[PDB]
């Protein structure tokens, strides 16, 4: 069980840790988060009481180093930082725990929600989508644009998701125009799975990361990426049987977790209607169709 | 974006463009089988690809053999239309290639866009205009070459005959759309109006009769009367 200590909380902020969130008051004696489960990536995220605009946060894996949060009064945000001195870090954490100024990552023992949302997500892959190579953790916020969004401006602060475009030479083989456009199996299986992602685990990892950036930061381009990667599978007639079974489980937990009040802007009506009712895979997502029909029958 | 009344004059500028109409590509007769079920028999079709400035018509004949052993023919027809238009553009020298293609029906946008990915600089556009190009098969000489074809064939026409010697392409296009609108609303009346006087003939190299300027006015007037009547009939007004 790992710890992300906080130097202080000088400004009033809603703090998110994975799917949980807590209010901290201006200058409240808060020194961070303990009992964080090892074995998963985590995200710690922020929304200032005084500007509910710019949700921002840090993807990190406690196995990759000792990370803490310190408010920067110049840049006006809670910054993640690495302490390289292991012994100095243990001493700081030990003090704050003895004085009980830390909240406990509140994991219910029955609850596999975070594992199910992050099953295929790996810090090494996150660091290729979010390029800032001098840090072992990755910064994301509401306003960051995707490489594909920038094509249609600052490359350093972009989300480097895999570009998917159904009306692209990459997606359509010369002389197989109608076939490749109506059945995207070629694009899914040869171009994306065999060619770029190498396996379904890396494809699911990017899909899951895009969803979580959409849900936690309201990142519009992440939402576009999440829908594109669902639609590419649902619009393919030929998908490995294990991928369909795993996709149904992935989407079930994403829809289960989504705040009820955000379904109207985070869920694309056309994509879901097409995927559940029109597509080759319309009969292959039993769990996902049942939760969507019982929780959001309006969108359909 | 979409071609409408507000940007109508664009058709007659010096940027090469083509209209593509797919409404006569897949044509069937519906009939009863011996068992009393219903079946279709396909007949020859055509892609109507028109330069509205020059009058040059690229009439690609669609022979019934292209449908043999195919499923979902109404969907395949849109993709075959897109493949034939793409092939036509690639056959033209670069300085003859269109800068825009305007499809008369929105269901042609994705098939044509996907076929023309090699031509990112050619804009594929819908229109809000209700153009009567479906009536092309009421032009006797175009209907004749489609129905006689025994194989796939491209035939070149000038749908304005020699009108551009005397009128602008704006006026030639207005005359063509009035003639086709008439032929679409009441084919027999329209065709009676055009050929009633046997002193006016169709030249062997032309589609329409050799009317003087004065006789075109009279003809244009008869076509307008036919269209308004039938509209009063249709809508009891």
């Amino acid at each position: 069980m790992n710890t992300v200590p906080f130097t202080s909380a000088p400004i009033e902020v809603t703090i998110g840790i994975d799917q949980y969130s807590f209010n901290v008051k201006e200058n409240q004696p808060f020194h961070g988060i303990k009992d964080i489960p090892i074995g998963h990536v985590h995200v710690i995220h922020f929304q200032h009481a005084d500007n509910s605009s710019m949700r921002y946060g840090y993807w990190f894996d406690c196995r990759m180093g000792n990370f803490y949060i310190q408010y920067d009064p110049k840049d006006g945000l809670y910054k993640m930082m690495e302490e390289r001195d292991g012994a100095k870090f243990e001493n700081i954490v030990h003090n704050f725990k003895e004085r009980q100024m830390m909240v406990s990552y509140p994991k219910i023992d029955e609850d596999d929600t975070w594992y199910n949302l992050t099953e295929f997500v790996q810090m090494d892959k996150i660091r290729k989508i979010v390029r800032k190579d001098e840090n072992q953790f990755s910064y994301v916020d509401s306003s960051m644009t995707t490489v594909q969004e920038n094509e249609l401006s600052d490359p350093a602060h972009s989300l480097n998701y895999t570009v998917i475009n159904f009306k692209s030479r990459e997606a359509i083989r010369p002389g197989h125009e109608m076939e490749d456009f109506l059945d995207k199996s070629y694009y899914l299986n040869t171009v994306m799975l065999q060619g770029i992602f190498k396996n379904s685990s890396n494809y699911f990892g990017e899909l899951q990361f895009a969803f979580l950036n959409a849900m936690f930061f309201g990142n519009y381009g992440s939402s576009l990426q999440w829908h594109a990667m669902i639609e590419l599978i649902c619009s393919s007639a030929t998908v490995p049987k294990h991928m369909l079974d795993k996709l149904d489980e992935i989407l079930y937990y994403q829809i289960k977790t989504l705040p009820e009040q955000y379904s109207d802007i985070l869920l694309n009506e056309r994509v879901w209607n097409i995927c559940l009712y029109s597509s080759f895979q319309k009969n292959s997502l039993h769990n996902t169709e049942k939760i969507m029909e019982n929780k959001y029958p309006e969108l359909l | 974006g979409a071609m409408n009344s507000s940007n109508y004059a664009e058709l007659f500028n010096n940027d090469i463009k083509l209209f593509v109409d797919d409404t006569n590509v897949y044509r069937v007769t519906v009939h009863k089988t011996f068992e009393g079920n219903v079946a279709t028999k396909a007949i020859n079709g055509c892609i109507f690809t028109l330069n509205p400035k020059t009058g040059h018509l690229f009439l690609k004949i669609i022979h019934t053999s292209v449908w043999a052993g195919q499923k979902r023919l109404s969907q395949l027809a849109k993709w075959k239309t897109a493949e034939e238009v793409s092939a036509l553009v690639r056959s033209l020298p670069k300085e003859e290639q269109p800068k825009q293609i305007i499809v008369t029906r929105k269901a042609m946008l994705d098939p044509l866009e996907v076929h023309m990915l090699d031509f990112p600089n050619i804009a594929i556009r819908p229109t809000e205009l209700r153009l009567p190009f479906s009536a092309a098969m009421s032009i006797d000489k175009l209907s004749d070459v489609v129905m006689k074809a025994t194989e796939p064939q491209m035939v070149l026409f000038n749908i304005y005959d020699d009108w551009l010697d005397r009128i602008s392409s704006y006026t030639a296009f207005s005359r063509l759309t009035l003639l086709l609108r008439a032929l679409k609303t009441n084919e027999e009346s329209a065709k009676m109006i055009l050929l009633s006087d046997p002193t006016i003939t169709i030249k062997s190299y032309h589609l329409w009769p050799s009317f003087t300027d004065e006789q075109w006015i009279t003809i244009e007037s008869q076509m307008r009367d036919l269209i308004l009547t039938e509209y009063g009939r249709k809508y009891n007004v």
